[PDB]
């Protein structure tokens, strides 16, 4: 679902004491208590759409001289610091689901409801796939640039 | 320089004789000038023989074809050089090698150039960069030469088959990469559309 | 590569007639989901194929693949002792002690009996392990005369055999550690070879087979012990790694046809 | 684009300076009555053709289709209607092959454009110029750019960086498949 | 390889043709051809195989033994003396030519690796060849010969398109 909506911050001397949520959305488990009073601060726009602008017009004039800076690529060496380092925050996440698996969230009297974060196994999945996925994004970058000039050589 | 090549070729089609010999030292010792495909090629040089005009047509054989060793072996039958002749002969010299080699190694020039270190040998090399003669990259582990972009010496009457055949490769070897990469697009877009299908149909015979 | 009660019979028929090569395309890659339609499988047959299987790779000088086959019939769960489980035991021992140094443990869904019955049963296989860390090959000689009666009881003569010949390949790569460019004269003293001329003959079996690189120095009468120039650049290792890819990925998706199907029959 | 109908001989003059912009224009023309099958619109594109010795630059009508990106549908969508979408498929695939395919197609139109020009020259439409082949002989000499024994012990070693990251990751999608399918079947089939 | 297709094609016919006991020429293809692929542990389980009626009865699966026995001690100078003494003109003579020929070419890979400075009296009983001729063929190759001593100094994109939408979804 695209979302998408307007708010207004209503100044001092004209909030109203009493008002619902005007675009309730979905909120985790953690921040839902702020927003049943924060609601009253602003207000919800009903949002429209129309064609015009302006500044979606001179961007291709830029591409005919700037077309030599889109194809800075090589995104395996820009951010290598934070594929490095994702590694070893998913090393505390691993042991976290050791000891998940060990206690068990599935007790006498009171189940499904033991542990504060529970499906550790589950999370730390998406977490080390991550650094796989943008771990080969930025080698695809590069096998297509030695397939199109590496690949000429000269008689 | 470019608009000086299109004056020297104007006075040799007008006048010739012993006003011909002139013009030949007045061109190789005015800077600027680094192609002599279309000055060798005319009637008017060929003509100068039989004495001290024979030295001229051969000077200009050697500034096209020949190379830095080839002029020292014969340098008392050709007349002397100045401190600007001589290092434009260094040059051409370099865009000689990189014609047949793509990298040409250090212990190749430190014989042909005559020198003993490796920022003499290159100090040559790097004026031609600024005046937009000479441009390529300088390796150090390897100890190559990796030319990148060089004069063409002469008009390229025979080397011009090249041109043609390297970018025949780079217009046709795009439509071959692209059809894999246009094909991985529809095989990755398939097996999402077979997965969602696949994951919807199994969870909804649950309750029944 | 599936599984079932033919292919049980089949590792049995290479035990008698002692020709391992038809077992080698049915043995190489892993197998999984085993045929079953109308019942033809038991579980006298797990625990038998298991047994059989791990012989193979022994003798075949894998010890990587023998590992995990003998791993599998221990695992398995049981209310009492039997022939099969106490062969299987006594088995995984004489395999780990050649590896490494010491057992391996066992996993948390073994079975009981494994660590009540079998275990003090086999009081003979759990003291040559502790022998073992000590590397002492005067010991070792010792506790083959004592347990010669058990080994033959047993039918388990000839895998005692290949510990003894271990031991001295295990102190070899244990001075390349600590020590780079030892004696000749002085590696016949802690390896205890009985002279010098001895210890050239040992050096060179284990090139041959690939255990260590080393180059034997005759002009000063001593041996060099280096290490592998390997930086795993070559562009066959990248192939490799891509090849073993290619079973994983096929892995997960034969569990998503078994995790499905799980969810349309009802549970608890 | 530009309201009328049949086309006119004074559109031809304002499509001129459009090309000095841009190398690969678009004309549109809208009709009152019918034309295709669904909107009355029509797309051309500026081709020139010589008529009798003279070169006028005529047009070329095209068939248009629908939305041919995932990732473009659900954004259009959300536009004229001004209420709600359905969910469906976001194709984050998709969205990260665009800079790989799209960069195939820019630079296969860079060569087509210099690969005439340097042929012209050596048949017999462009004059024999020495400028022109000094300046474009060197230029595809470069190729291949660091092909040696540098660039060879440096690809080969990132491939086995991220390859290596890459057995560690797929193994552990298989264990969130088989963490689902145990405790299934260690409840309804197996009862220890 | 070359020869490996004819051990495959060799065992085929040992498990269809016989019913219970086979045919003694063909138990001495297949013990030949496992002692030039240099293993010793399939050709020690396939001597085992053979019932004793057939040993004593077939003098020429004993000369083939004899030379496997050596291979499992790995003695150089044992290797050439067990070759010419019992040969057999059939389908053996054809396959112990090469063996003789992988034994000098496991020296070269062994001496090569793990003695960098070997005797020159010792390295003519690891090759065959005689003193005059193991110090000539080693000078034309590369490795030195010192004198008055007798020492020798020898020594894409398809996989990766997969792997993203199968992680992704």
């Amino acid at each position: 679902k695209v979302n998408l909506g307007a708010f207004r911050t209503y100044p001092k001397g004209y909030k109203p004491p009493d008002e619902g949520p005007s675009e309730y959305q979905t909120i985790p488990l953690n921040k839902i208590e702020d927003f049943g009073v924060h609601c009253k601060q602003y207000y919800a726009l009903e949002v429209s759409y129309f064609k015009s602008s302006l500044d979606r017009k001179l961007l291709e004039l830029l591409w005919n001289k700037y077309w030599v800076n889109t194809l800075s690529s090589s995104s395996l060496l820009t951010n290598a610091d934070y594929t490095t380092g994702q590694v070893f925050d998913l090393s505390e996440k691993l042991e976290q689901s050791e000891a998940q698996l060990g206690r068990g969230s599935f007790m006498l009297g009171l189940e499904t409801h033991d542990r504060k974060s529970e499906d550790k196994l589950a999370k730390a999945t998406r977490d080390s796939c991550k650094t796989t996925i943008e771990a080969i994004h930025g080698l695809m970058s590069q096998v297509i640039k030695d397939k199109l000039f590496n690949q000429i050589n000269i008689s | 320089s470019s608009n000086l090549l299109e004056q020297f070729i104007l006075l040799a089609k007008g006048t010739s004789g012993s006003a011909l010999t002139a013009l030949i030292s007045q061109v190789l010792e005015a800077p600027g000038v680094y192609v002599f495909g279309e000055l060798l090629e005319l009637a008017n040089v060929q003509e100068l023989a039989e004495g001290a005009n024979a030295a001229y047509l051969q000077l200009l054989n050697l500034f096209a074809y020949g190379t830095y060793p080839d002029y020292i072996a014969n340098k008392e039958s050709l007349p002397e050089l100045s401190t600007a002749q001589q290092n434009k002969l260094k040059h051409l010299t370099i865009v000689s090698l990189a014609s047949r080699m793509k990298c040409i190694p250090y212990s190749v020039l430190l014989k042909d150039l005559e020198m003993r270190n490796l920022r003499e040998l290159e100090d040559l090399i790097i004026e031609a960069v600024y005046t937009d003669i000479i441009q390529g990259k300088l390796d150090q582990r390897n100890q190559l030469l990796e030319v990148d972009f060089c004069i063409g010496r002469d008009i390229r009457k025979k080397d011009i088959n090249n041109i043609v055949k390297t970018l025949h490769e780079w217009c046709d070897g795009c439509e071959a990469v692209l059809l894999g990469i246009e094909q991985q697009v529809l095989r990755a877009n398939q097996y999402k559309e077979n997965h969602n299908r696949t994951q919807q149909q199994v969870e909804a015979e649950v309750t029944n | 590569n599936q599984l079932t009660s033919i292919h049980a019979d089949l590792c049995q028929l290479c035990l008698l007639a002692k020709c391992f090569k038809p077992a080698l395309p049915y043995l190489d890659v892993d197998m999984m989901d085993i045929c079953k339609e109308n019942g033809a499988y038991d579980a006298k047959h797990f625990l038998c194929y298991y047994y059989y299987g791990g012989m193979i790779y022994t003798g075949l000088k894998n010890f990587e693949r023998a590992l995990y086959f003998y791993e599998q019939a221990i695992t398995t769960p049981a209310m009492a002792v039997s022939h099969i489980m106490l062969e299987s035991y006594k088995k995984y021992i004489l395999v780990s002690l050649i590896l490494l140094g010491k057992v391996q443990q066992l996993p948390k869904y073994t079975s009981q009996i494994v660590g009540r019955f079998i275990k003090p049963l086999s009081n003979a296989y759990h003291e040559l392990a502790q022998v073992y860390s000590t590397n002492n090959p005067s010991e070792l000689r010792n506790l083959v005369n004592k347990h010669s009666e058990t080994f033959t009881r047993d039918n388990n003569m000839g895998l005692v055999k290949q510990c003894l010949s271990s031991l001295y390949k295990k102190n070899i790569q244990r001075l390349t550690k600590t020590f780079l460019t030892l004696s000749l004269q002085d590696m016949a003293s802690r390896v205890q070879l009985s002279g010098p001329q001895e210890a050239e003959k040992y050096v060179l079996h284990m090139i041959e087979d690939g255990e260590i690189f080393a180059s034997i120095n005759q002009k000063d009468g001593m041996v060099s012990f280096h290490d592998n120039p390997e930086k795993y650049n070559n562009p066959a290792m990248l192939h490799n790694i891509d090849q073993e890819m290619l079973k994983c990925i096929e892995l997960d998706e034969r569990l998503k046809a078994m995790d499905q199907e799980i969810t349309v029959n009802p549970q608890f | 684009y530009t309201t009328g109908g049949p086309p006119d001989p004074s559109d031809i003059h304002v499509h001129k300076q459009v090309c000095e912009i841009i190398e690969s224009p678009l004309f549109l023309k809208l009709n009152p009555m019918t034309k295709h099958t669904d909107l009355p619109v029509s797309v051309f594109e500026s081709v020139i053709d010589i008529i009798n010795g003279e070169a006028t630059m005529l047009f070329a009508e095209l068939t248009y289709t629908l939305a041919t990106e995932e990732a473009e549908r659900i954004g259009v969508d959300h536009v004229a209607r001004m209420t709600a979408t359905g969910s469906g498929e976001n194709s984050t695939v998709a969205e990260h092959l665009i800079a790989q395919h799209s960069a195939i197609k820019m630079l296969h139109s860079r060569v087509k454009l210099i690969l005439e020009y340097v042929k012209a020259s050596e048949a017999g439409e462009v004059p024999f110029n020495h400028e022109i082949l000094r300046e474009a002989y060197a230029l595809c000499h470069c190729l291949p750019v660091l092909s040696t024994d540098k660039f060879k012990t440096d690809f080969y070693d990132q491939c086995n960086d991220v390859g290596l990251m890459a057995y560690l990751g797929t193994i552990t999608k298989t264990c969130n498949t088989m963490n689902q399918f145990v405790n299934k079947f260690n409840v309804l089939y197996d009862r220890q | 390889f070359s020869f490996k297709k004819l051990l495959d094609q060799c065992e085929n016919q040992e498990l269809e043709a016989p019913g219970g006991i086979a045919t003694p020429p063909v138990y001495g293809q297949l013990l030949a051809l496992y002692l030039l692929h240099n293993d010793m542990n399939n050709a020690r389980y396939l001597w085992k195989r053979i019932p004793p009626a057939i040993k004593s009865a077939n003098s020429e699966l004993g000369g083939i033994w004899s030379v496997g026995q050596r291979i499992w001690q790995r003695d150089f100078p044992g290797i050439y003396t067990t070759i010419n003494a019992h040969q057999w003109s059939e389908t053996v003579q054809p396959i112990m030519e090469a063996l003789r020929d992988a034994t000098r070419r496991r020296a070269f890979a062994l001496v090569s690796q793990a003695y960098t400075s070997i005797i020159a009296d010792d390295f003519a009983a690891f090759v065959g060849l005689p003193v005059e001729e193991a110090v000539k063929g080693i000078l034309e190759q590369g490795w030195q010969a010192d004198s008055t001593t007798r020492m020798v100094l020898p020594r894409q994109l398809a996989r990766l398109t997969d792997y993203v939408a199968f992680l992704e979804n």
